[PDB]
């Protein structure tokens, strides 16, 4: 909840770069709060960001860096899913139990349930990760689940 | 995919296309409604014990306390085949699922051991020979709810298990228990037929029985006015071998009295049909029903009743049964005479105190048909001859009196006759052949409360009371042997509990019935003498016996004391109970008929080696000994409305029946243990997403881990050796808990993806900043430079 | 800067008709004329005054390089533009670049905007950043 210089310094650079991408003036748009903290390694949910200040659309409220700390910190205390949390969930959509699931289902799960992902947000991640649909039309969710948790730059 | 499954199973896929409104276990529920019993609704706001809702139908607003609201079932539970599987099992949920399947053609629904049958009020393709072929040897669970399944399983249970079976059928009037009984019988005949016959003769027995046993009432146009227990005997190869019938409480008062728009027994309107004129003389009757006072009081016709065809058929009925012309006729004779007895008139002196007949045509026609002397008859009917010790005296009849002894004669004669009739039929059906096992079929009125209740009501209710205690006892054993069978165990009592006290108040030594019995052998006994002791021996001492309370419904008639039956506090009036129990009948007239010339009459009035309540209580203990020595099966008949319209449902009515039916009672009973259960295998698949960080990656193990993981309350559950036992409503919670958790985990994975996207782009944003930085910097220069009076002029010196 | 500095000497000398080795009020004042509307008092001093004292070349250079000082090359500026055309199409969409310039980074205002796109080479909705670069530097017109 309470940061060290190391942490506080990184937030600054990130906050900096974002402040620039919407007019350099020491303020960041309330709508990019989520996207700012994501760049710091946290994985907030839209309800989390809305609970600390975030807004629905651009141009409604701007926040100085001095109003971020409170926000950022609060956002570090939410729940981050774990490998198990995810696997079990996908397991519920898997009949047979041999770790499979229809591509359509996958896409269904991603944009239909929970705080939906946009269709463009989805086909973007499938490319980056390279989710290869097997002959029949299904996939191995185990992989997709690791890759997403593994990150873009994979160690 | 068959037509044989048209009115049996709805559509698994089409029901899955019930894709309109979603479901929030948090917002949808049931609420008290005057018109529809309950009312679907959405919770809006809360203020302690003040829940405000909006009705899906009229989108209005009403306020209801949090305690009157009842749980609602998710969509996947629509038209459920066994209501014992429902997450939430309650009043509003049972009402709804039944109404549900009904408005969809299905009339058969399970609910534990119970098989509910709602009157379709329209013949259906369900009972065909093709259908039967499908239910043969199929367990209950592997096929659409069907009465054929209750019967078949009673059968497969009979062979295999080598034990007596019994199938009890109850409900209100017009619920359709009589016609279901027929169906259970027709089913065996068609599955265990030896290879006219007995099967047939059993069918023929209904016509004659219904001839004297049934009548037209405002409720049913063919209401059986007596209770009947039928036992079908089978031989060592499982083939029908014999059968017998038992009867209970014939409604005698009807024989001489009809309420408006009601008729006496059918038989009277058949012998008055003139379908067989050649008999008109042997009976001495004129083909006009509205001519005799004992049957011309209410109405005379029935829509779906052809009194002429039916008389014809019953006449045929006695032949297939093997009745001699002599017997058959005796029947019509003794029956006809009751019509004339009501036509006998009497002259009351001017201002005095003794009576004398007024004509003889009636008194003669009677004596003729009765095989006695009309002078004798009118002499004993007028001024009798009693039987006082060592010196019998002469008793004087007033007016009235006489009238009361004529009706009492009819009543008493019709009863004796009817009893004879049943015993005769048994004679036929009893093929002296070895029987190993049997299967009985009960069919009596159910527990019923009215505006006004009397001695007749107490009897009925007192039977079902004993009969309900029998069910709770079957339930109790089954449950015990179930809990013990899975290693868990049992901690406690028996469901025949508060049933006993109520039953004891009635049938034990110094209880109600007992005092009525003792208070009858006293001449100067008053309706108050009776009220007096029954207050003395019980009010202020019994819990199950209290004083009248505040009227529950409109028109609550009068009452003297309240009885706490298992279906509620019923208000009784003991007015006249002393007259309704003992039957006054000329000890003199009896002796004369005793010596009658017609074999029947003589046999009807002989001696042996007595009273009502005493009779019934004896035949009841018999019935019970018998039932307590079989494997029960229950069918609960429910009448949908008071208009005989198909598909129409009346909430207050159905709810009422369920209250006294035994289905609600069998839910509260089951609640006491652990109702909903699951086999470890499913539990894990269903609730692993409730404690994933505790799973290794057995079956009972995982489960023990999830349960202990959620800090589950010890009482709330129990652990069997194959499945896990839960209290009622537990799994409902584990169900919402599973909705939020799947929801957030998903949201959370979406949140991980959003981060992965921005983290990847992060590098381009960094570079693109220096690039836009560049462009802005430079374009601004060329925008400066080309205006610097210096430069604009400097480049004007290089054109060399 | 190579031919850059070198050239200055060449410009420097023209920038002086007397050769007194310095650019006085006159030297500039009497070349310019050899061309057009010799400025108004306000302009000339304003100009020369940009220099604390007498123009010792070293002062010419320092002021001129001080002005450009912050510029970049052609291949550079056109590479910056090329960071927004991931496809390498050699052109950007007009509305895209008009938004990049006006609402992000160090936002242009309705003026800097009008001035920038007045002579912008824009065919069919496509802003040819390659030309525009030649236009600003001088490699073209
Ligand atoms: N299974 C059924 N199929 C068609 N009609 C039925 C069925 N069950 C009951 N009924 C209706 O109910 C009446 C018979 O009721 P019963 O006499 O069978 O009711 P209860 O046994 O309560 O006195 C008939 O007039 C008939 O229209
Ligand atoms: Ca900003
Ligand atoms: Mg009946
Ligand atoms: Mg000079």
């Amino acid at each position: 909840p309470k940061l060290s210089q190391d942490e506080i310094d990184d937030l600054k650079e990130v906050f900096e770069l974002f402040d620039f991408w919407d007019g350099r003036d020491g303020a960041v748009d309330a709508f990019k709060i989520g996207d700012v903290c994501r760049c710091l390694g946290i994985n907030p949910r839209n309800e989390d960001v809305f609970a600390v200040g975030g807004t629905h659309k651009m141009g409604e409220k701007s926040l100085p860096f001095e109003e971020f700390l409170p926000a950022y910190e609060g956002l570090m205390d939410c729940e981050q899913g774990t490998y198990a949390d995810y696997m079990e969930a996908f397991k519920t959509f898997d009949r047979e139990g041999q770790g499979f699931i229809s591509g359509a289902e996958l896409r269904h799960v991603l944009s239909g349930l929970g705080e939906r992902l946009s269709d463009e947000e989805v086909d973007e991640i499938i490319n980056l990760t390279d989710l290869q649909e097997d002959l029949e039309g299904n996939v191995k969710y185990e992989e997709f689940v690791k890759k997403v948790m593994t990150g873009p730059y994979p160690d | 995919n068959d037509p044989d499954f048209q009115y049996l199973a709805v559509d698994r896929k089409k029901m899955m296309k019930e894709q309109t409104a979603p479901f929030d276990g948090k917002k949808n529920c049931w609420v008290p409604d005057p018109k529809e019993g309950f009312a679907s609704a959405e919770i809006q706001s809360s203020k302690g014990e003040e829940i405000t809702v909006k009705i899906v139908s009229d989108n209005s607003t009403r306020t209801v306390k949090k305690d009157d609201i009842q749980q609602m079932n998710p969509p996947k539970f629509e038209k459920l085949e066994d209501m014992a599987n429902m997450t939430y099992l309650n009043e509003a949920s049972v009402l709804n699922n039944l109404r549900g399947r009904y408005t969809a053609g299905l009339i058969y629904t399970y609910s534990g051991l119970f098989c509910i049958a709602v009157n379709p009020y329209r013949r259906l393709p369900i009972y065909t020979d093709s259908v039967i072929a499908k239910y043969r040897g199929k367990r209950k669970t592997e096929i659409p709810p069907h009465l054929f399944s209750v019967a078949d399983n009673a059968y497969q249970n009979m062979v295999t298990d080598r034990e007596n079976q019994s199938c009890l059928i109850t409900g209100e009037s017009g619920a359709g228990k009589t016609e279901s009984t027929k169906k259970v019988i027709m089913y065996f005949a068609r599955v265990a037929a030896n290879l006219s016959n007995l099967e047939d003769q059993i069918i023929e027995a209904n016509p004659v029985l219904e001839a004297f046993g049934n009548a037209k009432t405002v409720r049913n146009n063919n209401s059986s006015r007596f209770g009947k227990f039928i036992r079908i005997h089978f031989g060592p190869t499982g083939k029908i071998a014999g059968a017998d019938i038992e009867t209970y409480l014939l409604e005698k008062s009807r024989v001489t009295y009809q309420q408006s728009a009601e008729r006496n027994y059918h038989i009277f309107y058949q012998i008055c049909s003139n379908a067989i004129p050649e008999l008109n003389e042997v009976m001495l009757i004129t083909p006009d029903s509205g001519l005799y006072s004992f049957i011309n009081q209410g109405c005379l016709t029935v829509d779906n009743i052809d009194d002429v065809e039916e008389f014809k058929l019953c006449d045929e009925a006695f032949d297939i049964l093997g009745f001699t012309k002599e017997e058959k006729t005796s029947m019509f004779k003794c029956t006809a005479s009751i019509l004339h007895m009501g036509e006998m008139k009497f002259k009351q002196r001017p201002r005095e105190e003794q009576a004398e007949s007024d004509g003889t045509a009636e008194a003669e026609k009677v004596a003729f048909l009765c095989g006695i002397n009309a002078g004798d008859l009118l002499k004993a009917l007028l001024k009798p001859k009693v039987k006082v010790g060592t010196e019998m005296v002469t008793k004087g009849q007033n007016l009235q009196q006489v009238i009361n002894s004529v009706g009492a004669l009819s009543k008493s004669l019709y009863d004796r006759m009817f009893n004879w009739l049943v015993k005769r039929v048994n004679r036929t059906l009893d093929t002296k052949a070895k029987r190993n096992y049997y299967i009985g079929v009960l069919d009596i009125a159910g527990f019923e409360i009215f505006d006004f209740n009397s001695f007749e009501q107490l009897c009925i209710n007192y039977t079902n009371e004993r009969l309900q205690q029998f069910f709770n006892h079957h339930m109790f054993v089954l449950e015990q042997e179930e809990y013990k069978k899975e290693g868990i165990q049992w901690e406690f009592i028996d469901f025949g509990m508060d049933l006993q006290m109520c039953i004891d108040l009635i049938e034990k030594p110094m209880g109600i019935l007992s005092i009525l019995e003792e208070e009858c052998m006293f001449p100067k006994a008053d309706d108050k003498s009776f009220q007096d002791y029954s207050y003395q021996n019980h009010i202020g001492k019994n819990r199950m016996f209290t004083k009248p309370g505040k009227p529950t419904r409109p028109n609550q008639g009068h009452a003297h004391f309240e009885l706490h039956h298992y279906a509620g506090n019923v208000p009784y009036s003991i007015a006249g109970w002393l007259d309704k129990n003992k039957d006054p009948i000329n000890e003199n007239v009896v002796s004369l008929l005793a010596v009658s010339k017609e074999p029947l009459v003589a046999e009807l009035f002989r001696a042996p080696d007595q009273t009502i309540s005493a009779v019934h209580r004896e035949s009841l203990n018999k019935l019970m000994c018998n039932l307590r020595r079989t494997n029960p099966h229950f069918v609960r008949c429910i009448i949908p409305n008071l208009e005989k319209d198909p598909g129409l449902v009346d909430a207050e009515l159905v709810l009422h029946q369920l209250q006294c039916n035994g289905v609600l009672e069998g839910i509260r009973i089951c609640r006491k243990g652990f109702p909903s259960r699951l086999i470890y295998s499913e539990f894990k698949q269903r609730y692993s997403i409730l404690a994933p960080n505790a799973i290794p990656q057995d079956g009972k193990t995982v489960s023990e881990k999830i349960l202990t993981g959620l800090q589950m309350d010890p009482s709330e559950y129990r652990l069997g050796t194959t499945k896990v036992f839960f209290k009622a409503g537990v799994l409902g919670n584990l169900e919402e808990m599973r909705d939020e958790r799947l929801s957030k985990i998903i949201s959370m994975f979406q949140a991980h993806i959003r981060g992965y996207l921005i983290r990847k782009a992060y590098k381009k944003l960094q570079d693109q900043r220096i690039g836009l930085s560049v462009i802005q910097r430079n374009i601004r220069k060329w925008l400066v430079l080309r205006n610097w009076q210096w430069w604009k002029l400097y480049a004007k010196v290089k054109p060399l | 800067p190579q031919k850059q500095i070198q050239e200055m000497k060449e410009a420097f000398t023209m920038i002086d008709q007397n050769r007194d080795g310095f650019i006085d009020i006159n030297d500039l004042k009497e070349m310019f004329s050899s061309l057009g509307r010799t400025p108004d008092d306000k302009e000339l001093t304003a100009m020369l005054k940009e220099a604390p004292g007498p123009l010792n070349f070293t002062m010419f250079l320092s002021i001129f390089s001080d002005k450009l000082s912050g510029t970049d090359s052609e291949e550079t500026i056109r590479n910056a533009f090329g960071m927004f055309d991931e496809l390498d199409t050699k052109k950007l969409n007009i509305e895209y670049i008009k938004d990049l310039l006006e609402n992000m980074g160090d936002n242009f205002n309705k003026d800097e905007m009008r001035m920038t796109f007045k002579e912008a080479p824009v065919e069919g909705g496509k802003f040819d950043y390659v030309r525009f670069v030649a236009m600003i530097k001088g490699s073209g017109d």
